[PDB]
RNA sequence: CAACACCCCGCCCAGACCAGGCUGGAUCUGCGGCGAGUGUAAGUGCAGAGGUUA
RNA sequence: AAGAGUUGGAUUGUUCACCCACCAACAGGGAACGUGAGCUGGGUUUAGACCGUCGUGAGACAGGUUGGUUUUACCCUCCUGCCACAGA
RNA sequence: GGAUCAACGAGAUUCCUGCUGUCCCUAGUCGCUGUCUGGUGAACCAACAACCAAGGGAACGGGCUUGGAUGUGUCAGCGGGGA
RNA sequence: AAGUGGCAGUCACUGGUUCCAAUGAACAGCCUGAAGGAUUCCCCUUGUGUCCGUACUGCAUCACCGCAGCCGGUCUCCUCGACUAGACGUCGCUUGUCCACGGACGAAAUGCAGCUAAGGGAAGUCGGCAAACUGGCCGUGCACCUUUGGAAGAUACGGUGGCUCCAGAGGCCAUGGCUCGUGUGGAACUGUUGCUGUGCAGGGGAAUCUGACUGUUUAAUUGAAACCCA
RNA sequence: GGCAGGAAUGGCAAACAGGCAAGUGCGAGCAAGAUUCUACUGUCAUGGGCUGGUCGGUGGCGACACCCCCUCCAGGCAUCGAACCAGUGAAUCCCCUGUGGAGUUCUCGUUUCCUCCUGAUGCAGACUCACGCGGGCUAUCGAUCGGCAUGACAGAUGGUGGUGUAUGCCCUUCGCUCAGCAAGGCGGUGUGGUCUCACACCGAUGG
RNA sequence: GAGCAGAUCUUGGUUGUAGUAGCGAGUACUCCACCUGGAGAGGAGUGGCACCCCGCUGUGUGCGGUUGAGGACUGGAGUGGAGCAGGUUUCCACACCAAACAGCGUUGAAUGUGGGUCAACCGACCGUGAGCCAAGUGGUAAGUUCACCGAACAACCAAAGCUGCCU
RNA sequence: UGAACUAUACCGUUCUACGGUGAAGCCAUGGGAAACUGUGGUGGAAGCCGGUCGCUGUUCUGACGUGCAAAUUGUGUAGCCUGAGUGC
RNA sequence: ACCUGUUGUGGUGGAUGUCUUGGCCCAGGUUCUGAGGAAGGACACAGCAGCCUUGCGAUACGUUCGGUGAUACGCAGAUCUUGUGAUCUGGACAAAGGAACAGCUUCGAACGCAACUGGCCAGCAAGGGGUCCCCCCGAGCUGCCUGUGCGCCAGUGUUG
């Protein structure tokens, strides 16, 4: 019947890991992970859930490449805060450095 | 059953490794640290999904 | 509410064919220079049951058109047809029993079976156990012929079309009453998922126009009309009568 | 005796198959151990439509017991030796030798009508 | 302190537990006997349908 | 004059009714039409189903029919026995 | 679908036989409970409380009014009440 | 020289026989033949056999699911001796286990279970509900009705132990030796008339309504006259 | 690059189907793995190196038997339902005789119980007329000869060749003998020191 | 975001009930011995005795584990032996039960530590089946869990990348 | 999102004691002028019967109903058990 | 003894008060990802480490270099001091020099084909190792659409 009874019966998996997600979502016999959708190459996720997208979202990884470049955004921003940019070199000064530096390594 | 995977197997050891209750000299660490494992499985208690 | 019994037939999901354990297509040889001009012959090797048909299938084997090799067609068997008969086949093939020849070469009362209906076709009317066709009448003026199909109805189909002479075998099946609800069953089992067939009358108003009421019955009329759409034709669709067949049909 | 008289399967197959068929036997540790049996195929056999009947003078091997085999365990050594009977090789012969016989008589007899 | 009551240890005319009754040289445990219930114990020597052997 | 009594059965789910008897007599009533954490579940009153009539229909029917989970007390009191303290 | 209808039915009904604790009309016996107990030990429910009669009253009160009882606290039960 | 102690169930193979308006996979791989063609004349990472699973549990009374260490459920394989028709049921060797919260008191009332009960025998009750009767096998035998198949185990009658015998079937070696009916029939004796002695194990008959039958059904209140069938 | 062939895209998908090949001591020795380690005894698939004369040959009446690469086509094995009957074999189980050990013995019981075993593998053997288990085919003979016969539980056969006979020929399940192999195992009886354990001896290779 | 007695108010902590109802399917235990801080049982039991000793007196039907001796159950469709799915170290050993759990606790699937799973022959892997994917093409505003899977069976399709000899 | 319960289709595959009964076919045989027919066997069919595993779930309207259990339970009682059977 | 009460005290309990490496809000700036492999997901990596880390990748709680300048620390253990020098810090990050710019397992757009497989013991192959062969290891190349170029082609398309 319906409860205890059939609860027995409840072997198999409908769904095992997915390697894009790491979640236990990827239905077995229709290969889709039911969570991120792994067969097609677009991450799913809809509007409808903003928890969904929380628990993805870029920053709650190792951001092993995302992290350094905003760490040198940072660098750059906590720069031009202090003072506007000002290029070392620019075309009223590129001639003297040169020739400073030639005369200096003749 | 003895029938697995090798990704199946390697979850299974890291599993196995996190099963483990914090050294002892890690409560001593000055700023007060962990006193016991919150994040520790028994093959009773809670199951993996896997 | 809900959809129909012959509604979720045709989507096609569990009500496909039980057919994998049949012989395939069952046609005649096709139209090649040798059974166009005079004739070919083939080896009746071998005569098989097939799943799901009454008529018994022959493996007959012709030699390739133009390679050294040897095609083994199936066709449905003709009554009295047996392993090693050496059938005939093309336009100067004689009038014999098995044989496969143009409707053009056959006399105004031959007995025809595999019917094509269309040159170059391969046997599409007058297939199953016992079926025959007979050969009325020829019009070389437009290279035609009237032929009288089993359903009774008479047919002009081109004089270029192929047959085989004789009846179709496994005749004289539905001369046996099936005695039991398990033999039905066993019928069906290898042709399609369409047994046991519940009744409308005994559904509910969700499943079916006929379903609910206190007592079992139609309260409308059962013949429905041709423009009927997918969902209210059941009952009698489009009949043009009803009640007993007395008399003339 | 030792250790009881009941038996195991010892293969990963668990399933009464036509591939398991254990056999019982008893070991010389007086134990009793299954050993598993092995398919014996028909070996060849007349073509379906000459009647489908085994052929005489060949032994039955799985396949590759088949690709490693002498020749004689294989053959025979008539014509279709191993792939027909004496029979069929003998109504073959009967009937080519005829039919080119009646072939001879009748273009004989058109270049004579002729 | 004693005097008594109660508890533990005993027995039931009593009792769900309590309560009630009786008892301390009491009693308890056996043994013997009587009356009773069954129906003629094992072991060992009267017939036994027959078969078997000298 | 209300002390004691006022029964056994057949049909019917029946209260009632109606018969068969017995008897001194087989009176009439109440108690949340006493009494379902007392019982039963026959009936009414779900979901299933059949018939009849009604409705185009789904469906209706003091028209008939069949089949259909009645849970919990250890609280307080009353009652029944039981016991102690009586100390306030 | 109307009427017969063999066989079958955990279908509905009626009669007969046999058998019976269903009953007259109950009794005895037995295992496991309960009962006492060592260890352990919840929940339902809970305005506050917890003896009645009559009266009046949201017309059926535990409280109000007029009476009658009532020492406090148990143990096992109990199904009248706590609409 | 080179089957053979016995015979029971299981397994395997063999030879068949029945059933189907049902005829009961494919692929890789392998082999033979037919016709052509062509034809110089022991040693090596103990050669190579790399990669992954390999513990234990697993009809679990504690390893899974059921919130749990839940009397539920959950796939397959092996499967002894005696009684017996037996994979029923009862008991025993092998294997495993004594773990389920216990103890006293003959242990109230009530209860849930097992039994009995004189005389009567449904008077109980909506209603024979519940329980009881019967029960295996052998012999004799069996009615109405019938779709001629059945009904039917109709209904019914008799027997059944123990022991001692008498008949009764076969096989091998060579009409004698040996094996040899746990399989049947009869008789004598026997017993406090009692024997399918235990577990097990139909009560029967006669009608009306209804569905022909068998099958199906609302998992968790309805199993039906409903659905399905031919 | 030339010539000659070559329709019909690449995969996934069964830890029950298809699909090469391993058995015993279940041990040397494990606390815990074992057709995986170990000791023996095998099996399978596959690669490389080396050393004027060409349709493999022959025997049998036959069924057939023996010794010495390439292309294409035709077949076949893989390969297939279920039930029932009969046969043979296996292990289990039991019986008889005997042995070795043990239980009972108040009386009886030549009694009661255990054990007395044998795997894969072998280009080993004898039969195969299965003279143990049965089908197919061959040759000879030519039937029903007037009463047709043969063989089966039942079928089933036979001038489309029965019965009978024989160098008969083939395949297969077995079984049997041998090697494995008794050295192992099983039931015991002892010696030696003892030890962080090896030797000795006996006991059905029964029907 | 400014006052609580209520909203079957929300969250938390509690109380009575109550040491109560219970912890009653699967037949069952018993004796000796050893393991203990104690477990044939005492808090300074009591009189001498001045702790030893000698007397007297009390002890709950008695924790746990494991040998052995009995009594019984499983009774081969097993409470036995193997493996599937699931479990995922629960396997083994030692220490340890005075942290907690096991409706006891010298035991355990508990806790802590440390170990253990060896393959040419057993299986996945090789394909194929039902079915699916890419490709090819098409549909859609557009991605798609959009369509087709067609060597029985498709198309709108230039999918033979291989083989023999010469080189 | 879900066909792990559950419904159904396909692919592969598994399981099905012991009895009763006795269909066709067959053997001997009695009768008959013949057509036909009596008897004794053999044989082992059936969506046949009893009945085990198993599955289902009638009845007690039993247990439980703060349960063993959000559907189980009985030292009961029942239905089917070669098939339209059954599971994976 | 039990109950009721009032105090004192002790428990159970976590309300209050105070704060806060946190949030929320407003304003300003930037928006700086990826086939040269992103975001995410795995498996690894520490003497004693399980978790966490916008730690890290077989160079694995870190490597080079710069700034700083004596610590780090829960234990220990050798390195380290007027110094190539402990520690912390800086996008592997400053050098104005076209000087300098390491490494980064594995799935993932995920890229030879697959994959519930670390399978096909893929094809080709630089090299390394054991002994011309052969054997083992093996960097690296092989994804699709589209664009351009190069090579080879196809067409009873138009022509010569
Ligand atoms: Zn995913």
């Amino acid at each position: 019947t319906k409860g205890t009874t059939s609860f027995g019966k409840r072997n198999g998996r409908t769904h095992k890991l997915c390697k894009r997600c790491g979640k236990r979502s990827w239905a077995v016999q229709k290969k889709r992970c039911a969570a991120c959708g792994y067969p097609n190459p677009k991450m799913r996720s809809f509007n409808w859930s903003e928890k969904a997208k929380r628990r993805n979202t870029m920053g709650t990884g190792r951001m092993r490449h995302m992290k350094n470049v905003l760490k040198k955004a940072a660098v750059r921003q906590r720069q031009d805060q202090v003072a506007p940019h000002q290029k070392r070199k620019t075309a009223e000064n590129r001639k003297k450095f040169a020739l400073s530096r030639k005369t200096k390594l003749a | 059953g003895a029938i697995k995977t090798l990704k199946q197997k390697l979850k299974y050891g890291k599993k196995m490794k996190q099963n483990r209750p914090i050294p002892y000299w890690v409560r001593f660490k000055t700023n007060s640290k962990q006193r016991y494992n919150e994040k520790r499985r028994h093959w009773r208690r809670t199951k993996l999904k896997m | 509410g809900k959809p129909v019994r012959g509604q979720r037939k045709g989507a096609g999901s569990i009500y496909i064919t039980h057919g994998h354990k049949r012989q395939g297509q069952a046609r005649l040889r096709p139209l090649d220079y040798g059974e166009r001009k005079g004739f070919i012959r083939g080896v009746v090797k071998e005569i098989v049951h097939d799943s799901g048909r009454g008529a018994p299938l022959a493996k007959v084997q012709f030699r390739h058109p133009y390679k050294f090799k040897k095609v083994t067609h199936l066709m449905v068997a003709c009554e009295g047809m047996y392993v090693g008969q050496y059938i005939y086949c093309g336009k100067k093939a004689q009038l014999a029993i098995g044989n496969v020849l143009p409707l053009s070469k056959m006399p105004e009362g031959t007995i025809v079976c595999n019917l094509e209906a269309k040159v170059a076709d391969r046997s599409r009317l007058a297939k199953a156990s016992g079926a025959y066709a007979i050969v009325i009448s020829h019009n070389p003026d437009t290279g035609k012929s009237r032929v009288k199909l089993p359903s009774g109805q008479k047919k002009t189909v081109s004089s270029q079309c192929r047959a085989m002479i004789g009846l179709i075998a496994g005749g004289g099946r539905i001369e046996k009453p099936v005695l039991k609800a398990g033999n039905n069953y066993y019928r069906f089992k290898v042709k399609r998922n369409c047994w046991p067939r519940v009744r409308g009358v005994a559904m509910s108003p969700v499943d079916h126009p006929h379903g609910g009421g206190n007592h079992q019955h139609i309260g409308f009329p059962c013949t429905v009309s041709r423009n009927a759409p997918p969902g209210q034709k059941v009952g009698l669709i489009a009949a043009r009568r009803t009640g007993r067949l007395r008399g003339g049909v | 005796a030792i250790g009881g008289t009941r038996v195991r399967y010892r293969r990963h197959n668990t399933k009464n198959t036509r591939s398991n068929k254990i056999r019982t036997v008893r070991t010389p540790g007086s134990r009793i151990t299954v050993l598993y049996r092995k398919k014996l195929p028909k070996g060849p056999h007349t073509p379906v439509s000459l009647g489908h009947k085994p052929i005489p003078g060949v032994k039955r091997l799985r396949s590759i017991q088949r690709k490693s085999a002498p020749k004689r365990h294989l053959t025979v050594s008539r014509a279709y030796g191993g792939c027909l009977t004496h029979d069929l090789v003998r109504e073959r012969i009967i009937r080519a030798f005829l039919i080119e016989e009646q072939k001879i008589v009748k273009r004989v007899l058109k270049a004579q009508s002729k």
